[PDB]
DNA sequence: TACCCCCCCTTCGGTGCTTTGCACCGAAGGGGGGG
């Protein structure tokens, strides 16, 4: 006896049409387990090939989970579904979730499903479950309730859920509780048994709505604790040539950055033709222009601020020995946030494992300070990044990306 | 009386009406045969006579059935497609032989008519409608509507795949014991049980699918083996390809080449070693299809060789859930690279061949993991898993590779092969510059309007060229700056460019290439012991590179 | 003078940095195969 929240699409653009990725024997397995259990309670229901709509799906565990999950990639919905800030059913973001000692994030997606979805934008959410070997024609299905991973289920999901959370707010007024697609980012500065003990609370407390993947699991977070990567320049006491040669292209590349830098003195000390390895002195005005130069690097950019209505896009270089840098930004050379990640899982081993675990620490700690998913650059062949990120892939979104080819002709980022 | 099929609902594309485009003349012949087969569907009740309050046709004509004395009738539909709603094919690939387990008991039915044994949707019936001469237009003649799935109707193919799909899955459920590939109309089926239960099971199949109107005629029931089924054979223990057929004729238009590289592909997946490559050479370009083109000296080999493969008959075996995937594969030179798929030693699953080259600049290493990428996949596609790899390459060419290469890279477990010839990289840049080589400044550039240009450098020791250049580029001359200075130099230097273009080529490692002039600096470098490449901006003041600027400007 | 699916090889135009040339990539039309 719940009424449905009508959803309309962008004017000028159809749903999604996405072809079904090939899938594992145990991700299939898992996915006709779950979606015969879905059918049986009514969450999903078959559908013929007169719905011209489709969406990928596939599974996942998440990180130190046993059971599989159900991932639909909406990216290309999400996209086209119409924006629900327009609707002022958009979600605020709380500038001091980052602030907190310790986050912990919960799947609540779980939730969603006891919510029925309009039956006009139903055909829009198909999806397609392959076979091995092709023993069977596609199996499509599509919902009736709101899926996973659809940004219009939190939307119309969120009168309930602030709602259910209203009590343990007000009891507990100093936690910052936000809500990203399936997950809710609970904050607090309390000592972490205390913050592990009212994140147990908060579930119980789903629980007395309930009896009126699972949500057991936590993920921690220190968002207090996180640094960034500025650029730096080589500390030397003698330069050889080829030193300053790379110092003034880092350098002249970074003017682009922080417009007050200047090569002319250092240039100059490249006058002759030298050989690489020749050791040479600075010159007198060379040495302050370096020292010139170290504290315009220390100081932050001008006019750099973040922009909510602006994307956010991230760019990733792969530095070498388990070694990754990273910069959040909306416009070119002005980044709201630059850093380095290293020993990884996959250090070492596997380069797309550790991409994956890059562009999933990323996305979690650009939601966290912005609430947005940037678009990533990712540094990577697409047959590649195609072949096996589904396999590394344990979160319930998935991001934006693009693939760049960049050779690294100044070591930019990292030395 | 048959439980009838449930309708599909179909619509038109939004603010989209029917289709008019009436007939085009028809030969007596054809109007002919036409009529009497129009009658027989009216009769089955395929088709509803009803013309008059219907403004709606589209054209019809017939073509002999393959081979055959008899007529086929054949709707073209194409104006209605286009004005159809689209569909979601739930067709997503070709079930392959190596992803069939070994049964005991096996059948191979079709279905009868499968178009015509389904119900179109009412009201998308009228904009089926056609219209054929009497006789030669010289009277009205006879006008329809189709009731079932017509040929020629986008339609139709997903519709019928779809129903055919929700009748077999009860079926399949209360038989788990049973194994049903269904692609389209043509059904394996396949079981562990004693022949005689097997050929029970089949005929309860056979009623139940007979409850909703759906034949397996007689004629198309195969018993016996070898089954002949999507292309191939079916044995018990093995399967094949049935027999390709080999154009051997001495003169070859396009269309020929094209034909024989498309057969030679569809044997690549048993036959081991096949090689399009000299023989795929021969088609590229502008030439219409009826040109005929002579066999290169090359080409006539790789046709040779490939005769020689197919001369020998091949069998794949079945796949066993028990044991894992093996995928060996082989470099066969010029790009082309060939694998097995295989369980046990000796017995493959299949075979296939990767030969595509993408990129202007690459090298064996980086075609090795495209290779590993799609075998990768396929499996994935028959098996659900991937295969343990086989790779004739050694781990440390390998970890030198993906360590230092600034993409992400990555092969799955795999282990080294020793079978030449082996992948390997074949020279490797300094990470620093080489003390007591000479330094080779470069610089190179072209007039935008002449095409004229120069290319040269200075060196710390005074050693000084230039060297004018025709009919050139920016990025021609960037390369042949360091071309020369690799010709003039030692075992080892040190070279200085500001072409962010050469570096990015060159940094790759590439072997191979299609530009000569980049293949001449492949061959240098591999004559090199050490080589440093080092990147400065333009238009600084730096180095030589100011004063080689000058030079080349 | 028709319809739906998959594959390889080539060609050709759009797209974005290597920049006004060059490299990449997807679409489409040739062929093979299936119904
Ligand atoms: O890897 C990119 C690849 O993914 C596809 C199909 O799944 O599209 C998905 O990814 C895109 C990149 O972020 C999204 O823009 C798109 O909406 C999503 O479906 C392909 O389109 C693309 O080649």
């Amino acid at each position: 006896p719940i009424e449905t929240v009508p959803v309309k699409l962008k004017p000028g653009m159809d749903g999604p049409k996405v072809k079904q990725w090939p899938l594992t024997e145990e991700k299939i397995k898992a996915l006709v387990e779950i979606c015969t259990e879905m059918e049986k309670e009514g969450k999903i229901s078959k559908i013929g090939p007169e719905n011209p709509y489709n969406t990928p799906v596939f599974a996942i565990k998440k990180k130190d989970s046993t059971k599989w999950r159900k991932l639909v990639d909406f990216r290309e919905l999400n996209k086209r579904t119409q924006d629900f800030w327009e609707v002022q059913l958009g979600i605020p973001h709380p500038a001091g979730l980052k602030k907190k000692k310790s986050v912990t994030v919960l799947d609540v997606g779980d939730a969603y499903f006891s919510v029925p979805l309009d039956e006009d934008f139903r055909k829009y959410t198909a999806f397609t479950i392959p076979s091995i070997n092709n023993e069977t024609p596609g199996i499509r299905y599509q919902y009736n309730v709101l899926p996973q991973g659809w940004k219009g289920s939190p939307a119309i999901f969120q009168s309930s859920m602030t709602k259910i959370l209203e009590p343990f707010k007000k009891q507990n007024p100093d936690i910052v509780i936000y809500q990203y697609m399936d997950d809710l980012y609970v904050g607090s500065d309390l000592e972490i048994g205390q913050h592990r003990t009212k994140i147990e609370e908060l579930r119980q407390h789903l629980l007395r709505w309930g009896l009126t993947p699972f949500l057991w699991m936590g993920y921690e977070l220190h968002p207090d604790k996180w640094t960034v990567q500025p650029i730096v320049l080589p500390e030397k006491d003698s330069w050889t040539v080829n030193d300053i040669q790379k110092l003034v292209g880092k350098l002249n590349w970074a003017s682009q950055i922080y417009p007050g830098i200047k090569v002319r003195q250092l240039s100059k000390l490249l006058r002759g033709t030298k050989a690489l390895t020749e050791v040479i002195p600075l010159t007198e005005e060379a040495e302050l222009e370096l020292a010139e130069n170290r504290e315009i690097l220390k100081e932050p950019v001008h006019g750099v601020y973040y922009d909510p209505s602006k994307d956010l896009i991230a760019e990733i270089q792969k530095q070498g020995q388990g070694q990754w840098t990273y910069q959040i930004y909306q416009e070119p050379f002005k980044n709201l946030k630059t850093g380095k990640y290293a020993r990884m899982r996959g250090a070492h081993t596997n380069d797309v494992k550790q991409l994956t675990e890059a562009v999933q620490k990323i996305t979690t700690e650009s939601i966290v300070i912005w609430g947005k998913t940037p678009k990533f650059k990712l540094p990577i062949q697409k047959e590649t990044w195609e072949t096996w990120w589904t396999e590394y892939w344990q979160a319930t979104w998935i991001p934006e990306w693009e693939f760049v080819n960049t050779p690294p002709l100044v070591k930019l980022w990292y030395q | 009386p048959i439980s009838p099929i449930e309708t599909v609902p179909v619509k038109l594309k939004p603010g989209m009406d029917g289709p008019k485009v009436k007939q085009w003349p028809l030969t007596e012949e054809k109007i002919k045969a036409l009529v009497e087969i129009c009658t027989e569907m009216e009769k089955e009740g395929k088709i509803s006579k009803i013309g008059p309050e219907n403004p709606y046709n589209t054209p019809v004509f017939a073509i002999k059935k393959k081979d055959s004395t008899k007529w086929r009738k054949l709707v073209d539909f194409r104006e209605l497609n286009k004005r159809t709603q689209d569909f979601w094919e739930v067709q997503l690939g070709i079930p392959h032989p190596a992803g069939l387990k070994k049964k005991k008991s096996v059948t191979v039915l079709d279905v009868g008519d499968a178009y015509f044994s389904v119900p179109l949707d009412e009201d998308f019936r009228k904009y089926t409608a056609f219209t054929i001469p009497s006789i030669n237009n010289e009277t009205p003649g006879i006008r329809y509507q189709y009731n079932v799935l017509p040929q020629g109707w986008k339609g139709s193919p997903a519709i019928f795949q779809s129903s055919m799909t929700k009748i077999l899955e009860p079926f399949k459920k209360q038989n788990p014991d049973i194994v049903i590939y269904q692609y389209m109309d043509d059904l394996y089926v396949g079981s562990d049980l004693e022949i005689g239960q097997h050929r029970t099971k089949i005929e309860e199949l056979r009623q139940h699918l007979l409850r909703w109107g759906l034949t397996t005629p007689d004629k198309k029931h195969q018993k016996e083996p070898p089954f002949l089924w999507m292309g191939y054979e079916l044995h018990p223990d093995k399967w094949t390809v049935q027999p390709i057929v080999l154009p051997e004729k001495d003169s070859w238009t396009v269309n020929d080449i094209q034909k024989l590289v498309g057969k030679l592909n569809w044997a690549s997946q048993i036959y081991p070693g096949i090689k399009v490559r000299q023989l795929s050479k021969l088609l590229r370009g502008t030439k219409a299809l009826t040109e005929v083109i002579p066999l290169t000296e090359e080409a006539e080999l790789e046709l040779a060789e490939n005769r020689e493969i197919l001369k020998e008959p091949v069998h794949g075996v079945y796949y066993d859930p028990s044991k894992d995937l093996i995928a060996e594969i082989q470099k066969q030179g010029q790009g082309q690279w060939t694998y097995q798929i295989y369980q046990e030693p000796f017995k493959n699953l299949k075979t296939g061949k990767y030969a595509r080259m993408r990129g202007a600049h690459t090298n064996d290493v980086k075609q090795l993991t495209e290779a590993v990428q799609k075998i990768t996949t396929e499996s994935i596609v028959i098996w659900g898993k991937t295969p343990k790899f086989k790779l004739p390459i050694q781990k440390e060419t390998w970890e030198t590779w993906w360590t230092e290469y600034w993409q992400a890279t990555w092969i799955p477990e795999w282990e080294f092969v020793n079978t030449p010839p082996l992948v390997k990289l074949w020279y490797q840049l300094e990470k620093e510059p080489i003390v007591g080589a000479e330094t080779f400044y470069v610089d190179g550039a072209a007039n935008r309007e002449t095409k004229l240009g120069k290319a040269g450098y200075v060196t710390n020791k005074g050693r000084q060229k230039v060297v004018p250049l025709t009919n050139t580029t920016n990025q021609k001359t960037e390369l042949q700056a360091i071309y020369l200075a690799l010709q003039d130099s030692g075992l080892e230097v040190n070279i200085v460019t500001d072409s962010q273009y050469a570096l990015g080529i060159i940094q790759a490692q590439p072997d191979k290439s299609e530009s000569e002039l980049v293949n001449q600096i492949i061959e240098q470098l591999i004559k090199k012991e050490k080589v440093y490449l080092a990147w400065v901006p333009a238009h600084k003041g730096i180095g030589g590179n100011e004063q080689v600027d000058k030079l080349v400007s």
